[PDB]
């Protein structure tokens, strides 16, 4: 089922750039898929992957990466589903949830890392655009997020508004071995701005 | 599964009728909310001769264990105007004070600050002297005396001058290009302005200043912190109150 | 051509939340369009619209495995002060406000795997000498039967019933308008599973949502910490 | 040539797409600026005794580091209403004095001005002696008490007075036929008036005096002086500020 | 009969810029026409129909010399603090205020003699970690090809690409809302000359407008120099 973060992703240009904006089309920001990590028996609840987009990952985002690397602004949405790849004798659940503005990360911004979340957010993270994973239902979420942001674009580089959060609300019991995470990532209504240098 | 009560089969769920409305969710509406006066802050007046230091208005990243500041906490993106009432306390005695004028300064988002005592008023020998920036002028200057005052404050209100449509609450991402711990959730300009108080009392006293957020609007929702403590498991939490038991 | 005029004692005073503004001082300044997405208007609506995890000693599900009947696997007193309602939004929202009236959703979600199943029955027992301790007991209350297997989730309204047409928010030693009796869930039968070596227990999360009905009025100022 | 964009051919410049409105040139707007009030000079008392001159109202050839004093450099005639606030602010012991009346006299462009203590007030033996151009009359007189005061201040409008229809801020010529160097950037009553401050205070404190130009009309304009000094070549200048990278 | 009123606190207080007169003395005053050319009622206006030098290490141009290529003749940070906008219109009205937005339009005027000719290069190159220091380097971004002997003046806009709506007059150490990035000029070719012992250099003048979107906003007091 398709879960839209807070309102559908639109194509009007940034209303605070008198430069020329490029439109990416589909073809060009294309889509890249990554394994985010493994679920194990150890890690209990209110352990969270925390996935900022992309800021870690922008390196490997080929084209897209191309493009975002030669501007200053872009403004653009994300089209992302995570998976996990578990057997029917698996018990446990995930919350995976999209936050604006997500900040914790101690400053190892933006970049993909693993933490504790201080159950009042565990708890909570539901209300933030988000889906369940229960490992006795189904298997993945599917999430589609609008730029968002205090300005109409920013600079990927120093600025990261959405990331994911994939958290366990209930470990993971079943058979000793672990479950993969996974997750593809689509840049949706990418535009950019102010090509920069040449780099010599 | 059969829904509507009374047979006990599984998945059957009994009989509710939903209650009627009474008092119309007015009480948990945002603006509503918003607008009164909040005693956020308590500050120290500036003496008249100097380079004093403005203070910033922002009210966002607070931990007080008071009511505005979780509600200013609520939400990503916040908009809002802005209410001040300015108060004046004396810590000393109160015929310390003979005249004791106030000068009060606001200063929009992103206004120049550096001031030194610069504008003289002579008279029969002694002079006095104020602030660059004090002084009546581009920006609202307030004079108010604290001698006979029936209420020692000053208030007015201002209007959001932020260049962000929005002020983000949080801020995942530098607010300057150089990556330094310190502009982390940062981003320049995410508040209110700044104001400067300043007197010959300075010693004598201090002030009080209250907020009040006229036209607020709220964008995302975000967790709520607990506020209290948990209290034992399958317990309640049980505290004084104008309702219990004599 | 002077006016009248007569000064009310409550002349010179404060009053924190007068209905009225001050004076503006830095007039004609208009502000750049806000588009972005997810504005809110009202607290209640996000507090309807959302769900969050209850605080089950410290964890947000109660468990079943192949040993259990008779006692409550999850017992709370319906009071926006309970334990186990703490790191909600609904209860943290509470805590702004005096009163509340109207219903809790509370909704199970099974998370053992899909060879396990169980059975539960989840009672709303109303204020009483003391609280039933096994099944037998609370069944003769409002009472549902949860077979996991057929849903794995499954939602239940606690009630509004009292006399007084709104209750405390802020609970303290049981008065008439300060408890409003028992939530309960019992395992009607033990956790089965394909392999008790494998599959020995499973959890149920337990979430609240404000019910339809909800309300809350009073905006109250926060007391010393507790 | 060629004009718009991105094929790089010379004279050829690429698209720019200009920015919707916003703030719709409000706050650039001539009026709008002056029309508030400007801490312009400060003054000392006279005393009610003797023979006092009148301080002319004539904000127009300053120097100072002020707002005001250039903005309204920045046009060659101007044309605009009047508005005064005129504040007292001791520089001795406010316990000095136990009354205080201060007696201010506005004069429009053209007036008479010679005083001397005529208008004598008789009680008890002792009696007090004001200046003959003092007296509330033909032109206004305001008279508050400084003592109690709550602000110790007055404030009223006054028109524009002056019998040229407008103000030359510049002019290149002499106002008398006699060409002094004096009379050169001149040219007589090319301003507000004057006003005449008394009072049995005059040592004791001074005044604070504060001009609002309602109606303001600005004509010609003219090159406006930078306020601060050229930075280096290829830098840009730093100044403290409400936003700055903490 | 008397009117119940309450005093507000702020009561008797000074507040300098309220949107309000003070009372009359000196009524029913006509004053004469004033006829005289000029008027203007925007400061904005005549900054856009404006046009001022800049202030390129004191003089209001930069020059080509029959040696020159690679390095930029004219480089200034996009600031309205910045230096080479010193003595201008736009950069002194500027600092009366707190914020701006829109564009600046700069034109360039090659007063080299007839017999002579030169082609520049001109770059609006976006903040980066620190500025091209040859043109096949800068002509990765928005530039123009200006071919004197085709037109000897060149207007080139500016533009305005920010996250923020407004940005900030008064700049300091690089914040996101205080640099917006460089304008450069580089010589495409050295000055060629009909005679190099009579014409050996030629001067460009550089001078700014107000962009069509241009605007000033929060009116704010001098500080202290600098």
């Amino acid at each position: 089922g398709t879960t839209y973060c807070y309102s559908k992703p639109d194509g009007r240009p940034p209303s605070t750039v008198s430069d020329p904006v490029t439109r990416l089309g589909p073809t060009l920001s294309r889509h890249y898929t990554f394994k985010v990590g493994e679920w194990p028996h150890s890690q209990s609840h209110g352990h969270a992957w925390i996935c900022p987009l992309p800021s870690d990952k922008l390196k490997k985002m080929g084209s897209f990466h191309e493009v975002v690397k030669a501007h200053h602004l872009v403004k653009n949405g994300w089209d992302v589903v995570v998976q996990v790849n578990a057997s029917f004798a698996h018990s446990g659940a995930l919350c995976v949830a999209a936050v604006p503005e997500y900040e914790h990360t101690h400053e190892k911004a933006l970049k993909w890392s693993e933490l504790e979340e201080p159950a009042y957010t565990y708890q909570q993270l539901s209300v933030f655009p988000h889906q369940l994973l229960n490992l006795r239902t189904n298997s993945s979420v599917h999430l589609v997020m609008p730029y968002i942001g205090p300005g109409p674009t920013t600079n990927l580089t120093l600025h990261n508004p959405w990331t994911i959060v994939i958290l366990i609300l209930s470990e993971l019991t079943g058979p000793g071995q672990t479950v993969p995470v996974t997750m593809s990532v689509a840049p949706i209504d990418a535009m950019v701005n102010g090509p920069l240098p040449n780099p010599e | 599964v059969t829904n509507v009560g009374e047979d006990g089969e599984p998945g059957e769920t009994e009989p509710r009728h939903a209650l009627s409305p009474v008092d119309m969710h007015v009480h948990t509406d945002v603006s509503f909310l918003l607008d009164r006066f909040f005693d956020v802050e308590t500050l120290e007046l500036s003496n008249l001769t100097g380079s004093p230091a403005t203070h910033v208005l922002d009210p966002f990243g607070s931990t007080a264990q008071l009511a505005w500041a979780r509600l200013l906490n609520t939400c990503t993106y916040f908009f809002s105007d802005l209410e001040l009432s300015i108060q004046f306390k004396f810590t000393t005695t109160p015929s310390s004070v003979g005249e004791g004028f106030v000068w009060v300064k606001w200063f929009p988002v992103g206004a120049p600050t550096k001031t030194t005592d610069a504008w003289q008023l002579e008279g029969g020998g002694n002079s006095v002297r104020i602030q660059q920036l004090a002084v009546a002028g581009m920006s609202p200057t307030v004079v108010f005396k604290i001698a006979g005052s029936r209420s020692q404050a000053c208030g007015f209100s201002v209007p959001y001058t932020s260049m962000w449509r929005v002020v983000p609450v949080f801020y995942n991402g530098w607010g300057a290009p150089t990556k330094e711990k310190a502009t982390y959730n940062w981003l320049p300009g995410a508040h209110f302005g700044s104001i400067l108080l300043t007197s010959d009392a300075h010693d004598k006293g201090g002030c009080y200043l209250r907020y009040r957020f006229p036209r607020a609007n709220m964008y995302c929702p975000r967790p709520i912190p607990p506020a209290f403590t948990r209290p034992a498991d399958k317990t309640r939490h049980k505290f004084p109150t104008n309702i219990n038991k004599q | 051509a002077p006016i009248r005029v007569v000064s009310v004692p409550e002349s010179d005073s404060f009053m924190s939340s007068v209905p009225d503004n001050s004076t503006p001082l830095y007039p004609k300044v208009v502000v750049p369009p806000r588009q972005v997405p997810g504005r809110f208007t009202n607290f209640i609506d996000v507090a309807k619209q959302t769900y969050s995890f209850c605080s089950i000693s410290g964890k947000p599900y109660f468990e079943v495995t192949n040993t259990s009947g008779d006692e409550p696997l999850f017992q709370m007193d319906v009071s926006l002060s309970a334990a186990e309602l703490h790191g909600t939004y609904v209860a943290s929202l509470s805590s702004f406000f005096a009163q509340y009236r109207g219903s809790l959703n509370f909704n199970f979600i099974f998370t053992g795997a899909a060879a396990t199943k169980a059975k539960f029955l989840v009672a709303f027992v109303p204020p009483h000498s003391a609280a039933p301790k096994t099944r037998d007991e609370a069944m003769a209350c409002i009472h549902a039967v949860w077979d996991v297997g057929l849903n794995s989730a499954f939602s239940f309204n606690v009630p509004y019933s009292s006399p007084a047409d709104f209750m405390a928010v802020y609970s303290a030693e049981a008065t008439v308008v300060n408890v409003s009796g028992w939530l309960q869930v019992y395992a009607l039968t033990a956790l089965t599973s394909t392999d008790i070596a494998v599959n020995s227990k499973g959890r149920v999360l337990v979430a609240v949502s404000a019910g339809p009905d909800f309300s809350l009025r009073h905006p109250v100022d926060l007391p010393d910490k507790q």
